[PDB]
RNA sequence: CCCGCAGAAGAAGCACCGGCUAACUCCGUGCCAGCAGCCGCGGUAAUACGGAGGGUGCAAGCGUUAAUCGGAAUUACUGGGC
RNA sequence: GGCCGCAAGGUUAAAACUCAAAUGAAUUGACGGGGGCCCGCACAAGCGGUGGAGCAUGUGGUUUAAUUCGAUGCAACGCGAAGAACCUUACCUGGUCUUGACAUCCACGGAAGUUUUCAGAGAUGAGAAUGUGCCUUCGGGAACCGUGAGACAGGUGCUGCAU
RNA sequence: AGGGCUACACACGUGCUACAAUGGCGCAUACAAAGAGAAGCGACCUCGCGAGAGCAAGCGGACCUCAUAAAGUGCGUCGUAGUCCGGAUUGGAGUCUGCAACUCGACUCCAUGAAGUCGGAAUCGCUAGUAAUCGUGGAUCAGAAUGCCACGGUGAAUACGU
RNA sequence: CUUACCACUUUGUGAUUCAUGACUGGGGUGAAGUCGUAACAAGGUAACCGUAGGGGAACCUGCGGUUGGAUCACCUCCUUA
RNA sequence: UAAGGAGGUAUUAAAUGUGGGAAUUC
RNA sequence: GCGGGGUGGAGCAGCCUGGUAGCUCGUCGGGCUCAUAACCCGAAGGUCGUCGGUUCAAAUCCGGCCCCCGCAACCA
RNA sequence: AGCCAGGAUGUUGGCUUAGAAGCAGCCAUCAUUUAAAGAAAGCGUAAUAGCUCACUGGUCGAGUCGGCCUGCGCGGAAGAU
RNA sequence: GCUCAACGGAUAAAAGGUACUCCGGGGAUAACAGGCUGAUACCGCCCAAGAGUUCAUAUCGACGGCGGUGUUUGGCACCUCGAUGUCGGCUCAUCACAUCCUGGGGCUGAAGUAGGUCCCAAGGGUAUGGCUGUUCGCCAUUUAAAGUGGUACGCGAGCUGG
């Protein structure tokens, strides 16, 4: 089962992401629920529950 | 299992050093996110690169559905900004990847009921 | 084949526009979606992706694929080299 | 695969797959633990320091509601700042405003003002006295205060990798 | 309006002050340059131990004020001690600016009296009126310099050579 | 009717070709991993060729060969014109 | 001044640097 | 059954013979470097498997218990 | 003992439950109608329902109940000529 | 003057192999089988927490308790060491019942079919092959079924001899 998990695990790779922080456009953006901001700052010092709540109530 | 705590791992991946760098940088803005919601946080390991940055990181999150506020962030991240690290400073990308699974308790040991057994003595 | 009748009345599409190669702008997009014969294009100000307007080339066809020769003097007899 | 060899191996000699290059000579630079010649507190010769202590100051990090923002090898770190109690201030908490603190236009009012009162942390809100002038075809108008719209204002917000 | 920018297990850079006798302290007494000044510089005199206060000249200045330069020199003392070195820290009492010095000002008086006895690896500046050391002034500025900018005093060592 | 020839068909043993096979050899490729740093400068032991031995690996060493290797300045002494 | 011969010179040490560059072109 | 072991993060000493924990790497801080390694200068980290006893005093001596090793396990 | 009546009310006590009505439980567990009728002892229903029963009245007319000590017995009690 | 500590001390002075073996003895004494025992083994029963939607007892049954057999592995050392030959196979069996099939029955969480479980019943019946010396076991394919045991783990003065 274990193997199972790390073999589903995306590769960490080019085209797998679930969330782009680009700096110089000074933006990040969620791929999965499109929530976008430009507080780059607050959210690399902690500021997630944004995209968390969505994620959430996306379900 | 939303209501477990959990655990997130941090392993760097295509930026090299960079994405080393940028999983550091992940790891401290889970970290601050975990303080700002109250959850308590302990490393359980963590390999650091040598030039830079960490390989990779466990850290035990313990909390009210720690494992539920967390296991969406799954996932990899992407980076792009000015390499920190190349002489020219040109634009890259780097990717780190977060993965979250709920603590679990170890499994009770049971006997081997003897009724499951049969033996043959020769 | 010819004569008469009726009304413009029944009859235009396809590919392409970064260079090669005739034909350019706006919006969308943001190394994604996609394009691609070669070189390549797309990572938030794209004449290269997609739509639109305009334009170019062909036309009851227009493109794509398959196949042969040409260009290939790239097997050189014509007509090459070490 | 064949032939040769005691063997090592030699000889003859492909294909699939993959790339849009691989390559030769020369040119301009850059580089060399290549050469030569020069120079610079570069060594050498000295003198005094720093790194140890306390304090000042800046930064990082951490903390915090906020600890505003930038600079961040030499060429950031007593740097922007030739001077943060308030102001500054760009940050935070809370209380407040929405053509508006700062402009122009339109309409409508009110001289400008001055003095007070009260309530509020203050912004501000409510009220009361007091002046009502200056140009002036008694058409006025405009120095100035408001009120009502909407074109607009406003941003020390982002990109120094558009300038 | 109030708070923060001043936080504080810690790490680094740049400074100031020291670790003393080529010095500390007390008394006395020489020699500068440069500059600022009107909501300013402020004399004098009086009061206060002092920071300062009251009254009040002069000066838009080669005129008045800031404003005795200090190191030095003479005499005396301390006699190598964590000291008559050091002056951090803290308690009490005040002054001034400013609506307002709690967070978070500068200065004064009294009391206190920390580390520090010359600094590991390493590393910096300087070739002459320079380094070193000693004072002075200015901007910014209501108040708030060890920072910055500038000005004089004293004043070296060494450079064989590449 | 019989004999001869001969198709189908049968047996044995080879050859060749295609597919396949536990396992195994190397090859090519790669927007990041591990170990070094082999070459390019005299690449820091010049490099390379043939061969042999050795070694995690690039490689190292011996023998012979090639140049498709860099540098070749400076001080002192002696002699001659 | 030129030519020739000989002797001395000399660093022990020094591994590494991923992945997104060029308008300037009738 | 008979022997051994269990000590900073890792590998080894210290036990015998009671009083005292060491070495190498690793970790942390400061250097050097454009940066990393190497290198240099400093630091920190084990109450000794777990309980018990004995002792004025136990890593050390004794006894359990746990783990790990070896051997032995025969004629039959 | 049988046997004949009866064997009520608030009220399905509420919660938790999917439903929970005496009868999954949890959870209270009372008063009223009185001869007596349990917020139920059992059966039963998915739940109710339903069936009892405890309780109590009426006819029949002598025993009846279930513990203690003790004697002797019964089952438990399957093997290979 | 002796750790003559094997401590009433063989000598001042001493280790092993024999499956190449040999002699005298012992059922005083082991290996097989018999015996005694029954820890263990196998088979029953008692209590009933619980599982079973409800419901302990259709089927199971925890924590505990009481037995039966001789039947595994043992304990002991009573028989046999002036000899009781052994594993498996083959041939031939014979008994038990704790019944595998066929026969009868009860309950069922038994619609039927097909099962579960227990009771009665021993008349008859109750595989062939692959592998292995095998017993055992696994596997293939059958069968109504491919029983569990005792018999010196039946049976070598019947065979074989892996
Ligand atoms: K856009
Ligand atoms: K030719
Ligand atoms: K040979
Ligand atoms: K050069
Ligand atoms: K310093
Ligand atoms: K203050
Ligand atoms: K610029
Ligand atoms: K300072
Ligand atoms: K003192
Ligand atoms: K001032
Ligand atoms: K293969
Ligand atoms: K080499
Ligand atoms: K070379
Ligand atoms: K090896
Ligand atoms: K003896
Ligand atoms: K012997
Ligand atoms: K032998
Ligand atoms: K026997
Ligand atoms: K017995
Ligand atoms: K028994
Ligand atoms: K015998
Ligand atoms: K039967
Ligand atoms: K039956
Ligand atoms: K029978
Ligand atoms: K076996
Ligand atoms: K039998
Ligand atoms: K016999
Ligand atoms: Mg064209
Ligand atoms: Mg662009
Ligand atoms: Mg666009
Ligand atoms: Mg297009
Ligand atoms: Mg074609
Ligand atoms: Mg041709
Ligand atoms: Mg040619
Ligand atoms: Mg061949
Ligand atoms: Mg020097
Ligand atoms: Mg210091
Ligand atoms: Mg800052
Ligand atoms: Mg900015
Ligand atoms: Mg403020
Ligand atoms: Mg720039
Ligand atoms: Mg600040
Ligand atoms: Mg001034
Ligand atoms: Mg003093
Ligand atoms: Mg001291
Ligand atoms: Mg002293
Ligand atoms: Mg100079
Ligand atoms: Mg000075
Ligand atoms: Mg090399
Ligand atoms: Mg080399
Ligand atoms: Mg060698
Ligand atoms: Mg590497
Ligand atoms: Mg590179
Ligand atoms: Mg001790
Ligand atoms: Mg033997
Ligand atoms: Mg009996
Ligand atoms: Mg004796
Ligand atoms: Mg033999
Ligand atoms: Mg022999
Ligand atoms: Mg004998
Ligand atoms: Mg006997
Ligand atoms: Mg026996
Ligand atoms: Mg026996
Ligand atoms: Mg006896
Ligand atoms: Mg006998
Ligand atoms: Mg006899
Ligand atoms: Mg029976
Ligand atoms: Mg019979
Ligand atoms: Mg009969
Ligand atoms: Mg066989
Ligand atoms: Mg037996
Ligand atoms: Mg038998
Ligand atoms: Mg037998
Ligand atoms: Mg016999
Ligand atoms: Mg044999």
């Amino acid at each position: 089962e274990k193997q199972a998990m790390e073999d589903n695990k995306s590769d960490i790779g080019w085209g797998s992401q679930i969330r782009s922080y680009v700096l110089d456009d000074s933006r990040i953006k969620d791929l999965r629920t499109g929530v976008e901001t430009r507080n780059t700052q607050a959210v690399l010092d902690g500021s997630l529950d944004q995209f968390i709540e969505a994620s959430l109530k996306a379900g | 299992y939303d209501s477990a705590d959990c655990y997130l791992d941090i392993q760097a991946g295509s930026g090299g050093t960079e994405a080393q760098d940028w999983a550091s940088m992940l790891e401290r803005m889970y970290l601050r996110w975990a303080e700002s919601r109250g959850f308590k946080t302990e490393i359980i390991k963590e390999s650091e690169g040598e030039v830079a940055g960490i390989k990779s990181v466990t850290i035990k999150i313990s909390g009210d559905y720690a494992y539920g506020w967390l296991r969406t962030e799954t996932g990899v991240h992407r980076l792009v900004r000015k390499s920190p690290f190349d002489s020219g400073g040109r634009r890259h990308t780097s990717f780190s990847s977060a993965f979250v699974y709920p603590e679990v308790d170890d499994d009770i040991d049971i006997e081997i009921n003897p009724a499951d057994l049969r033996i043959d003595v020769y």
